[PDB]
Order: structure tokens, then C-alpha cells, then sequence
RNA sequence: UUCAAAGCGGAGAGGUA
């Protein structure tokens, strides 16, 4: 995916706030790399098939996590993010920003009654 | 929208009488007069 | 000029029409096209807000 | 001729209508 969809922030104290699929992302590559350096050297096979069951399991979690096998989860217990909570949930793209978005031009206020006012006419602050 | 003159209700007037008035007013007169007379009795109903 | 007067053109304008979805485009029409046209630097009646002065002007193409 | 330095994501708890 382009990398403004999933980009980095900066909190306050400095620290990076990255986001769930960077890590997923890196995960996959890593394997992938380990994997092609092995099968490189003439590595034993029983060991290159480890490597392709982990690759396997690496990107069914970036795919869809915690479908088939276990939950992968981050730094707290928490499951991460993948491709397929962008689009899925009710906080998901479909209903949370396409559905119904923000707008500008509006306002917000505490209501009180006006009499001597015309039905048709309103008090603005 | 017009012509026909409203009759004399000697009567109580509570909420059902309200709301056949503003019935019988939009059915012979429109939407604009409607609102001009739910206005008065407001008015008069406060004071 | 009183906004009751403006109301009752408004709705005069919807009764005589056959469809209510159809007067509100042709007054958009008219006011856009009032509104362009005024682009001449003698400001006619530019006191009055078009699409008031559209519905002012149909009310009385109405006779 | 150029703009420009103030905006950020997630999780938990409570409240108003």
C-alpha cells in the first residue's frame, strides 16, 4: 500500500506512534529474506520447510489476522490491525467515512426558548 | 383557498378542539394561513 | 417588501406547478442566471438577493 | 519570484441529552 495510508506519527515526548501494518509488512520481508538466503547455501530441507510453514502463517496474519491459526499480538496483549479491519467493522471505511463524514460551515450549541419569535425564524449568537 | 367563513364555536376548547381548527384551517385555506393562525393562538394562550 | 408576503408567493408558486421538484430547479435557473447577468457595473436593485428577486418576478409573470 | 509552520493515531474510564 502507498505509504501515506499508513504513515508515521510523532507524539508529544518525541516518541513514534507507528502504525499496525509496518509491522506486519516487516515481519513478512524478514522471513521472506531469511527464507531465499537459505535455500542460497543447500540448507537441509526439514529446515526450509519450517521456513516456508512460518512465511506461510506470516502472510495469512497480514491478509486476515486471526482467521485460521492464532492471533498475533503486539507490544500489549492487543491483536493487531490488519488489511482486512480497515473495511469490516462498523468503525470501518464503509460506514465511518463514506456513509457519513465531517463537514465545515457548522456549529454547535445549547438551545433555549424564544417567544415573540415567527415560526420560520431562528436566534443565532 | 379562501370564502369560507369560520363558525362561531360557543364552546370549551381543549387540545382535540386545537387541532380540528388547524385541520379544518389547512384543508380550506393552505399552509401559509395555517401558520399565521397557530401563531395568534400561541400568542393568546400565553397571554 | 415582509418575509409573509415572500412566504405566500413561495407557496402560490408551488400550487400552479404539477410538480413540486420541478419549480425549485427553474427558480435556481432564473436566480443563477439574474445573478450573472448583473455583472454590469450599474448595480440594479442589487439590494434584493436573487433568488428573492426570482421569485418575486415569476410571482408576477403569474398575473 | 518561493511557503509555511501547526496539525496529527490507538486503548481504557466516566459523563450529558
Amino acid at each position: 500500500i502507498p505509504p501515506d495510508l499508513r504513515p508515521m506519527v510523532q507524539l508529544d515526548g518525541g516518541r513514534f506512534a507507528t502504525s499496525d501494518l509496518n509491522d506486519l509488512y516487516r515481519r513478512v520481508i524478514n522471513r521472506n529474506n531469511r527464507l531465499a538466503r537459505l535455500q542460497e547455501i543447500l540448507a537441509p530441507e526439514i529446515i526450509v520447510r519450517n521456513e516456508k510453514r512460518m512465511l506461510q502463517e506470516a502472510v495469512d496474519a497480514l491478509i486476515d489476522n486471526g482467521r485460521r491459526g492464532r492471533t498475533v499480538v503486539g507490544a500489549n496483549n492487543r491483536p493487531l490491525k490488519s488489511l482486512s479491519d480497515i473495511i469490516e467493522g462498523k468503525q470501518g471505511r464503509f460506514r465511518q467515512n463514506l456513509l457519513g463524514k465531517r463537514v465545515d460551515y457548522s456549529g454547535r450549541s445549547v438551545i433555549v426558548v424564544g417567544p415573540n419569535l415567527k415560526i420560520h425564524q431562528c436566534g443565532l449568537p | 383557498e379562501a370564502k369560507s367563513a369560520p363558525i362561531f364555536r360557543n364552546r370549551v376548547i381543549d387540545k382535540k378542539q386545537l387541532k380540528k381548527l388547524i385541520g379544518w384551517t389547512f384543508a380550506h385555506y393552505g399552509t401559509a394561513k395555517t401558520a399565521v393562525v397557530a401563531d395568534d393562538l400561541k400568542a393568546l394562550g400565553f397571554r | 417588501l415582509d418575509s409573509q408576503d415572500l412566504l405566500f408567493k413561495a407557496e402560490s408558486l408551488i400550487v400552479n406547478s404539477t410538480n413540486r421538484y420541478h419549480v425549485t430547479l427553474q427558480i435556481a435557473r432564473r436566480a443563477k442566471q439574474a445573478r450573472y447577468e448583473e455583472m454590469e457595473n450599474l448595480s440594479e436593485e442589487t439590494g434584493i438577493k436573487p433568488v428573492l428577486r426570482a421569485i418575486l418576478e415569476m410571482s408576477d409573470e403569474l398575473n
